[PDB]
């Protein structure tokens, strides 16, 4: 799920947004771990 | 070049099913019909009937 909102200035925008569904994929596995990847 | 029924040769293909606990992404050619409004009918909607 996600959601991509302005920023106005102060970074971090202040009020209610929820997210939306983006992606949702059959695969069926076992997730207990996960990393960060930066370029 | 030899003939015969048990003699040309032959191409076979084996589809061999499998099944497991992870999701089956896999269905065949569900076929829809057409909309029909304004009238009272039966419905399937992607599953929700």
């Amino acid at each position: 799920y996600s959601k991509h909102t302005p920023i106005i200035g102060r970074d971090f925008p202040q009020g209610f947004s929820a997210l939306e569904p983006l992606v949702d994929l059959p695969i069926g596995i076992n997730i207990t771990r996960f990393q960060t990847l930066l370029a | 070049p030899t003939y015969g029924v048990g003699h040309q040769p032959y191409r076979v293909v084996v589809l061999s099913f499998e099944l497991l606990h992870a999701p089956a992404t896999v269905c065949g050619p569900k076929k829809s019909t057409n909309l029909v409004k304004n009238k009272c009918v039966n419905f399937n909607f992607n599953g929700l009937t």
